[PDB]
DNA sequence: TTTTTTTT
C-alpha cells in the first residue's frame, strides 16, 4: 500500500543547495551573481525565460567540493528526475525573486491590476504558476568539457530516436534529426480561474493534464457562507494562458540502421521556445523526455503501455556579430578573397577554377530589386552545366548543396516534377486536399541541385521555368488556388545529347534545350572534357595524393573552412551594392554588340542562341554579385568585364576545341 | 508459497552445481562496471541462457516443472539468479536511480527441447501453459514502446518516496490481480504525491507475428502465425522476414466469449507466447576461429594466393578466369574514401559482361549471388527503377525501399541489364555513381544510402556481338552510363574444336560429379579453398585490412591512367576520370587480397594489367 | 460509387 522507499535524495537539501548557488553563482571566472542579475531582469519584466546551464551547475559543484561540501551533485541529479527539479527551482526563483527595479511592465497587466485587488477584498491562496510570468529552462551540458566522463556515460550525445530507451524515461536527454513537421502555435492554460457573480469569488482551477473538466461550482466560501450554490464562469482573461507548439523529429539517414524504416518522436514546446524550430531542418535538441497518459477508456484500452514524447528544454542548430567581423577582416586583410574562396570550393576537386569562381557568385546570388511601380526582377542567379560524364559535375553539386546552409541536392529521375515544385496530398486527414511544398519550397533562401537535369522530364522541366525565372510558385490545383513566394537558387547538372559533346553537331542541338529554358539561366557552362597528356597527369597527381592523403595535396594554397565561407558569405549578401552610369554605358555597349553579334551569328557551328534582356540582366546580377564579394557599396565596370570574360569563356570553351 | 522458497533455493543449488553460470554472470557484473567505469563517451542485459539439458540432469524433477508448468517454476528459479547475482554482487555506489531500478535478472534455455518443441501451425491449445519453442519467420513485426511497471513517487510535504508496481499478463507468468494503472495521486494519508519519472522504472514492450514456415506450409492452406510478447532486452532482437526459433511461455488470455458482456459467447481465448529467449536461424554473417585466422594468414603468405582464389571461384564455369579475379576483387571491394568536408569516394567495384546467350554470364551472376555474404538479384524486364531504387508507397505516404537500397553495404546484381528500361536504367546512375538514392515525389523529400555494389549482365545490341561493329554499335548502353559503370568484359563465343572439347568435358565432368555418402542411381536428399573458408578469408580481410596507396604505386596508376586517356588506340568505352578512380579501387582490392595495410606497386601493376585486358581487349 | 491528385 503505497510503501516508503528510501532513496539518497534530500529534496529539501537539493533545494537548499539550488537557493545558494542562484544567489551565490557567477560567472566570475568567465568575467551581482548572473541568475540574480536574469532574476532582477524578470523583475523588470525584461525576460520571461529562465536558462540555468547545467555547465554552470557544474562549476558551482566543483567549486563547493574543492571549498569541502557535502554536495548534492544537483548537475547530476537533474538528468535523472529533471521536471520535479524544474519545479524546485522554479519555487526557488520564486524564493529567492528580487523585487522589481527601474519601472515595472505591470502599465496595463490585468493580473497585477487585479490580483492586488482581490488580496484587497481578502484583506497557497491562488497557484504560484499564476504570478509566475518566467519561463523556466535549462541548458543541457557542454560535451567539450564532459568532466563527468565515467559519469558522462553519453549524457550530452545526441541519440537517434530508436536510440531512446523507455529506461531514459524522465530523465533529460538529447537528440540529433530533422523536424519531419511541425504544428501550428496554440494556446494553453496553466491555471483556470472561474468568475462567479454570487460569491464574487475568482477561483483559480490549475491544469496539468493534457484535458481538463470545469468545475461548474463554487467551493468558494462567499457562496458557501451564503450557502448560495455558484454557477461559475471561465475568465480568459484571468486564467493564464501560454502558447503551445508540436514538432516531431526523425532519424537520420545516416543514423537508420540499413533495411530499418526511421523512427520519429513527437516533440512538444512551450513558452518562448516556441517557434523556434523549423521543418526540414537538422537540428540537436535536448530536454525532458516523459510518457504521455491517455484519457480514461484509451488509457484502460492501453492499460500499463504508455505513449512517450518530448519536451524540449534547449535547441541546438547545426547551421543558421564582432567576433564574425574580426574573423571577416582577417580575411579581407588576406586579400585575393575571391580566388581564394574560389580555389577553397571543393578543395577535392582539381582545376575548373572559373566554375568554382562562378559557383562561388551564384552561392551570393544577384540583388533582389523591387521598383517603386511595383516591378521586381529577381536577383537569384541560375547557372547550367553541360558537360560529357564523369567530369566531377555531380561531385561539385554536392560539395555546393553541403556548402550552402539551406542547400538542397535533388536528381531529375528521382524527383516528380509536382513533387520538386509543390504537392497536392488528397487525403492527409478527412481526405482533404493539402499542398505540400516541393523541394524548391525546400529550398526556398537556398540553392536546389538538380542532377540528370536533362534526364529531367520536358513536361516538369516547362513546371520549373515559372518558379527559376519569377520567384512565386503559384498553384490553382482542386481545392487549392494559392501562391508560394518559393524564393530560391537553381544549379543544374546534364550532360550532351548522346551522352557527350558532339563538335559535328551545333552547341545548341548538343544542348538540346528549350530556347526559353536555356535564357532563363543566367549561365550555361560548357565544359568538356578532352585528352591532355599533361593536364591527365597533373589531375592524376591530384587525385592519388587526394587517396594517399585525406586532405588535397595543398599545391601551395590555402582554402578556408565551411563555417568561414558561410559567415563571410552571408556578410557579403548583406551588402547590396548600387552600381554606376559608365558602367550602364559599358554594359549597355556591351549588350548591343553582343545582340549584333547574335544577329549575325546564326551559323550552327557557332549559334549558341539569340541574346536576350534577360542576358543583361544576369549580367548585371553577376557584376553586382561581384561587387558583393569585393564588399564594395557599388558596382566597379571591373566587375562587368569579369562577368563578360566569364561568359565568353564559358562560350569560347567549345570554340577553344 | 512454500513450494516457491523450496523452488528458489533448488534452483540455488542447480546454480551452484554449474559454476559456469554464476561465472558468466560475474562476467556480466564486472563487464557492466567496467563499462560505467572512464566512459569517454553498451551494458550486457542482466539475463542467462541456461542449459535445460544441465537441470534436466541436476534435477529431472525441477527441470520438467519448468517445461510443463513455467508459470510456477521459472518465476522462482529467476528469483534466485536474481537474489545470487546481488549477494555475489558489489552493487558498489549504486545511483538513486539503480537503487530503485530493482533491475532482476532474466533466464534462457538451449535446445533440447523435444516434444515442446513445435511450429505455429503445429502449435496446440494442449500446450498452453507450456514451455514450448517454435520457428518460423517474422513478419509485422510492431513498434517499439514504454511499458509502466512502477511508479516511484514522491510524497511532498512528508520527504519520502511511496512507489507502487504495476501487473500485466504479459509481465508476469502467473495470473495476479489487474493493477488499476493509475499514478498514485495522494499519499494513502492524504499528503499529495508527485509522480518522480525516472525514478519510476519503465520497461520496453514489442509485439511481433511469427508466421510457419512457408516451406512447411501444407498446400492450399495460409500459414497459421502466433503472437509472441517481446520485452526488453529481447525488443528489437529481429525485423520483419526474419526466419527464427524463439523460446516462450505459450499462454492464454482474455475472456474468449465467456464474459457476460459478450453476447454470442461463440468466440475463443486469446493466446500468446511470451518469449523469454530468441535464437535468431540465418539459415547471414560467417563465423572465425583463432585457428582459422591463422590459416588465412598462412595463406596470404602464398604468392599468387589470388590466383588460387580466383580460380576456387565459379569452378563449375570455365574460361572467364579474368572474369573470375574481377569478381574477386570486386567481392573485396576496396576502400571508400570520405573527406572530411563530407565529399564521398566510391570504393566499390562493379561488374558487367556482354555475352552471348547461354554464355553463362547468368551462372555466374548467380555463383556470385549465392556465394556473396549479402546480395540482390533482379533482372533487366524484372526489374523497376523505383522497384530498383525506391518507390513512394502510400502506406502517412512512406518511401518503399528498391533494391539498391537493400543490401546497401552489400552487393547486387541484374541479369539482361541491357533489356532494362533506360529510365530506369538513368534511375540508376545516380545512384551508383553517387552510392546514394535521393526521392522527392508524392511531396516526400529523401535521400538513402545507396553504396551496394552492383554486378549487371547483358547481350550484345545483336545478341552476337559482332568484334567488326564498335562496342558502341554492339552496346546499347550510353557510354555515359558504360564510363559510369566500372569494368566493361565483352565475351564472346568461339568455335575453337580444342576449346570447345574442353568446355564439352569440362562440363560432361560436372555432370559426373558424384556426392560422396550417395552412388549411382540414387537421387539427391590446382589447390582450391572451400567456398565456406573463401568466405571467411573475405570477410577476416575486409574487417581487418585497409591498404594504404604507395607512391609507387601512385606512380605506376597516373602513368597508365594517363597514357591509356591519351592512347588514340581505340577503346571498348572512353576513358574518363572514372577510369583514374576504377584503377585506385582495383589497387586497393588487390592490396586487400594480399591482406595488406599498404598498397603495393604490384597491386597496380596486376590491376592495370586487367583493366587493359578488359578496355583495350586481350592483354 | 464518384471524384480526384498523385504516383506507378
Ligand atoms: N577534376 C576532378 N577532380 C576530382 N575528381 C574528379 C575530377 N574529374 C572527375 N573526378 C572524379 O571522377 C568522377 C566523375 O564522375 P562523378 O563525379 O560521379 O559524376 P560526373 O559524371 O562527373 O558528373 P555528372 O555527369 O553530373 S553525374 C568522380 O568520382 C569524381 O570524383
Ligand atoms: N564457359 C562455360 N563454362 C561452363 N559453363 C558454360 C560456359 N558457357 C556456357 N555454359 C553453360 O551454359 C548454360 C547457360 O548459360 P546462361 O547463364 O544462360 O548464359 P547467358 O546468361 O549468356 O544466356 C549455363 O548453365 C552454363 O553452365
Ligand atoms: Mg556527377
Ligand atoms: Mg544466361
Ligand atoms: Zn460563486
Amino acid at each position: 500500500a503505497l510503501p516508503s522507499i528510501q532513496l539518497p535524495v534530500d529534496y529539501n537539501n537539493l533545494f537548499n543547495e539550488i537557493t545558494d548557488f542562484l544567489v551565490t553563482f557567477k560567472q566570475d571566472t568567465l568575467s551581482g551573481p548572473k541568475y540574480m542579475a536574469m532574476l532582477q531582469k524578470v523583475a523588470n519584466r525584461e525576460l520571461n525565460s529562465v536558462i540555468i546551464d547545467l555547465d554552470d551547475i557544474l562549476q558551482y559543484q566543483n567549486e563547493k567540493f574543492l571549498q569541502g561540501t557535502q554536495a548534492d551533485d544537483l548537475v547530476s541529479a537533474i538528468q535523472q528526475n529533471a521536471n520535479h527539479f524544474t519545479e524546485l527551482f522554479c519555487r526557488a526563483i520564486d524564493n529567492n525573486m528580487p523585487l522589481p527595479t527601474k519601472e515595472i511592465d505591470y502599465k496595463d497587466d490585468v493580473l497585477d491590476v487585479i490580483l492586488n485587488q482581490r488580496r484587497l477584498r481578502n484583506e497557497e491562496l491562488f497557484p504560484p504558476n499564476l504570478t509566475r510570468r518566467y519561463f523556466l529552462y535549462f541548458k543541457p551540458l557542454s560535451q567539450n568539457c564532459a568532466r563527468r566522463y565515467r559519469k558522462k556515460a553519453i549524457s550530452s550525445k545526441p541519440l537517434s530516436v530508436r536510440q531512446i530507451k523507455g529506461d531514459f524515461l524522465g530523465q533529460l536527454i538529447t537528440v540529433r534529426g530533422i523536424i519531419t513537421r511541425v504544428s501550428d502555435v496554440k494556446p494553453a492554460v496553466e491555471v483556470i480561474a472561474y468568475t462567479c457573480d454570487q460569491c464574487g469569488y475568482e477561483v483559480f482551477q490549475e491544469v496539468n493534464s493534457r484535458t481538463f473538466t470545469p468545475l461548474s461550482e463554487c467551493t468558494s466560501e462567499e457562496c458557501s457562507q451564503n450557502q448560495t450554490k455558484g454557477q461559475l464562469f471561465m475568465s480568459t482573461r484571468a486564467s493564464k494562458f501560454s502558447a503551445f507548439q508540436e514538432c516531431k523529429i526523425q532519424e537520420l539517414s545516416q543514423q537508420v540502421p540499413v533495411g530499418h524504416i526511421p523512427r520519429s518522436l513527437n516533440i512538444h514546446v512551450n513558452g518562448t521556445l516556441v517557434r523556434s524550430l523549423s521543418p526540414g531542418d537538422i537540428v540537436d535538441v535536448t530536454g525532458i523526455f516523459l510518457p504521455a497518459p491517455y484519457t480514461g477508456f484509451k488509457a484502460l484500452k492501453a492499460g500499463l503501455l504508455t505513449e512517450t514524447y518530448l519536451e524540449a528544454q534547449f535547441v541546438r542548430q547545426h547551421k543558421k556579430t564582432s567576433d564574425v567581423e574580426e574573423r571577416v577582416m582577417e580575411l579581407i586583410t588576406s586579400g585575393d578573397v575571391y580566388n581564394r574562396l574560389a580555389k577553397s570550393i571543393a578543395p577535392e576537386i582539381y582545376g575548373n577554377l572559373d566554375v568554382k569562381k562562378a559557383l562561388l557568385l551564384l552561392l551570393v546570388g544577384g540583388v533582389d530589386k523591387r521598383v517603386g511601380d511595383g516591378m521586381k526582377i529577381r536577383g537569384d542567379i541560375n547557372v547550367c552545366l553541360m558537360g560529357d560524364p564523369g567530369v566531377a559535375k555531380s561531385q561539385l553539386l554536392k560539395a555546393i548543396c553541403k556548402i550552402s546552409p539551406r542547400g538542397v541536392y535533388t536528381t531529375g529521375k528521382g524527383s516528380s516534377g509536382v513533387g520538386l515544385t509543390a504537392a497536392v496530398m488528397k487525403d492527409p486527414v478527412t481526405d482533404e486536399m493539402i499542398l505540400e511544398g516541393g523541394a524548391l519550397v525546400l529550398a526556398d533562401n537556398g540553392i536546389c541541385c538538380i542532377d540528370e537535369f536533362d534526364k529531367m522530364d520536358e513536361s516538369d522541366r516547362t513546371a520549373i521555368h515559372e518558379v527559376m525565372e519569377q520567384q512565386t510558385i503559384s498553384i490553382s490545383k482542386a481545392g487549392i488556388n494559392t501562391t508560394l513566394n518559393a524564393r530560391t537558387s537553381i544549379l543544374a547538372a546534364a550532360n550532351p545529347l548522346y551522352g557527350r559533346y558532339n563538335p559535328r553537331l551545333s552547341p545548341l542541338d548538343n544542348i538540346n534545350l528549350p530556347a526559353a529554358l536555356l535564357s532563363r539561366f543566367d549561365i550555361l557552362f560548357l565544359m568538356l572534357d578532352i585528352p591532355s597528356r599533361d593536364d591527365d597527369e597533373k589531375l592524376a597527381e591530384h587525385v592519388t595524393y587526394v587517396h594517399m592523403h585525406n586532405k588535397q595535396p595543398d599545391l601551395d594554397f590555402t582554402p578556408v573552412e565551411p563555417s568561414k565561407m558561410r559567415e563571410y558569405i552571408a556578410y557579403a549578401k548583406t551588402k547590396r551594392p548600387v552600381m554606376s552610369e559608365a558602367v550602364n554605358d559599358y554594359v549597355v555597349q556591351a549588350y548591343i554588340r553582343l545582340r549584333q553579334d547574335s544577329k549575325r551569328e546564326m551559323d550552327s557551328k557557332f549559334s549558341f542562341g539569340q541574346a536576350t534582356p534577360r542576358t543583361l540582366l544576369g549580367i548585371i546580377r553577376l557584376s553586382q554579385a561581384l561587387a558583393k564579394l569585393r564588399l564594395a557599396d557599388m558596382v566597379d565596370i571591373d566587375d562587368v568585364e569579369e562577368a563578360l570574360r566569364l561568359v565568353r569563356v564559358s562560350k569560347e570553351s567549345l570554340y577553344q576545341e | 508459497d512454500a513450494v516457491f522458497g523450496d523452488r528458489v533455493r533448488r534452483f540455488q543449488e542447480f546454480l551452484d552445481t554449474f559454476t559456469s553460470y554464476r561465472d558468466s554472470v560475474r562476467s556480466i557484473q564486472v563487464y557492466n562496471s567496467n563499462n560505467a567505469a572512464n566512459y569517454n563517451d553498451n551494458i550486457l542485459p542482466h539475463r542467462i541462457i541456461i542449459s535445460l539439458d544441465d537441470l534436466r540432469e541436476f534435477d529431472r524433477s525441477f527441470w520438467s516443472g519448468i517445461l510443463v508448468e513455467p508459470a510456477y517454476f521459472i518465476p522462482p528459479a529467476e528469483k534466485a539468479l536474481t537474489d545470487l547475482a546481488d549477494s555475489m554482487d558489489d552493487v558498489p555506489h549504486p545511483n538513486a536511480s539503480a537503487v530503485s531500478s530493482r533491475h532482476p535478472w532474466k533466464l534462457s534455455f538451449k535446445g533440447s527441447f523435444g516434444a515442446h518443441a513445435l511450429s505455429p501451425r503445429t502449435l496446440t491449445a494442449q500446450h498452453l501453459n507450456k514451455l514450448v519453442s517454435v520457428e518460423g519467420i517474422v513478419t509485422k513485426t510492431s513498434l517499439v514502446r514504454p511499458k509502466l511497471i512502477r511508479s516511484v513517487h514522491y510524497a511532498a510535504k512528508t520527504g519520502r518516496f511511496h512507489y507502487r508496481d504495476y501487473t500485466d499478463a504479459t509481465t508476469t507468468l502467473t495470473t495476479r490481480i489487474p493493477t488499476p494503472a493509475i499514478y498514485p495521486t495522494e499519499d494513502t494519508e492524504g499528503n499529495k504525491l508527485t509522480t518522480e519519472y525516472g525514478y519510476s522504472t519503465f520497461i520496453d514492450h514489442q509485439r511481433i507475428t511469427v508466421q510457419e514456415m512457408p516451406e512447411m506450409a501444407p498446400a492450399g492452406q495460409l500459414p497459421r502465425s502466433i503472437d509472441v510478447i517481446l520485452d526488453d532486452d529481447l525488443v528489437d532482437k529481429t525485423k520483419p522476414g526474419d526466419r527464427v526459433n524463439v523460446v516462450g511461455v505459450f499462454k492464454s488470455l482474455g475472456a474468449g466469449g465467456m464474459n457476460q458482456s459478450n453476447s454470442n459467447t461463440l468466440i475463443g481465448f486469446k493466446t500468446l507466447i511470451l518469449g523469454n529467449t530468441v535464437y535468431p536461424l540465418h539459415a547471414a554473417r560467417q563465423m572465425l576461429t583463432d585457428f582459422d585466422i591463422r590459416n588465412i594468414n598462412k595463406l596470404s603468405k602464398k604468392k599468387d594466393i589470388f590466383d588460387i582464389l580466383s580460380q576456387s571461384l565459379a569452378p563449375s564455369i570455365y574460361g572467364h578466369d579474368h572474369i573470375k579475379k574481377a569478381i574477386l576483387l570486386m567481392l573485396m571491394g576496396g576502400v571508400e574514401k570520405n573527406l572530411e568536408n563530407g565529399s564521398h569516394l566510391r570504393g566499390d567495384i562493379n561488374i558487367l559482361m556482354v555475352g552471348d546467350p547461354s554464355t553463362a554470364k547468368s551462372q555466374l551472376l548467380r555463383f556470385v549471388l549465392n556465394t556473396a555474404s549479402l546480395a540482390i538479384a533482379t533482372t533487366g524486364r524484372g526489374s523497376s527503377g523505383v522497384g530498383l531504387t525506391a518507390a513512394v508507397t502510400t502506406d502517412e505516404r512512406r518511401l518503399e525501399a528498391g533494391a539498391m537500397v537493400l543490401a546497401d553495404r552489400g552487393v547486387v546484381c541484374i541479369d539482361e541489364f541491357d533489356k532494362m528500361t533506360d529510365v530506369d536504367r538513368v534511375a540508376i546512375h545516380e545512384v551508383m555513381e553517387q552510392q546514394t538514392v535521393t526521392i522527392a515525389k508524392a511531396g516526400i523529400h529523401t535521400t538513402l544510402n545507396a553504396r551496394c555494389s552492383v554486378i549487371a549482365a547483358a547481350n550484345p545490341v545483336f545478341g552476337q556481338y559482332d568484334v567488326n561493329r564498335d562496342p558502341h554499335q554492339n552496346i546499347a548502353l550510353p557510354d555515359s552510363l558504360l564510363s559510369r559503370f566500372d569494368l566493361l568484359f565483352v565475351v564472346t563465343d568461339d568455335i575453337n574444336e580444342i576449346r570447345d572439347r574442353s568446355i564439352s568435358e569440362h562440363v560432361l565432368r560436372t555432370h559426373r560429379y558424384l556426392p560422396p555418402g550417395y552412388l549411382e542411381g540414387e537421387p539427391v536428399r590446382p589447390k582450391l579453398v572451400t567456398i565456406p573458408f573463401l568466405r571467411k578469408y573475405v570477410q577476416y580481410a575486409k574487417e581487418r585490412v585497409i591498404p594504404q596507396l604507395t607512391q609507387e604505386a601512385i606512380n605506376v596508376i597516373v602513368k597508365n591512367y594517363t597514357d591509356l586517356r591519351n592512347d588514340d588506340n581505340t577503346k571498348k568505352s572512353p576513358i574518363t576520370a572514372r577510369t583514374l578512380e576504377t584503377l585506385i579501387r582495383l589497387a586497393t582490392a588487390h592490396a586487400k587480397v594480399r591482406l595488406s595495410k599498404t598498397v603495393n606497386k604490384v597491386d597496380a601493376k596486376v590491376a592495370a594489367n586487367l583493366l587493359r585486358f578488359a578496355l583495350l581487349g586481350e592483354d
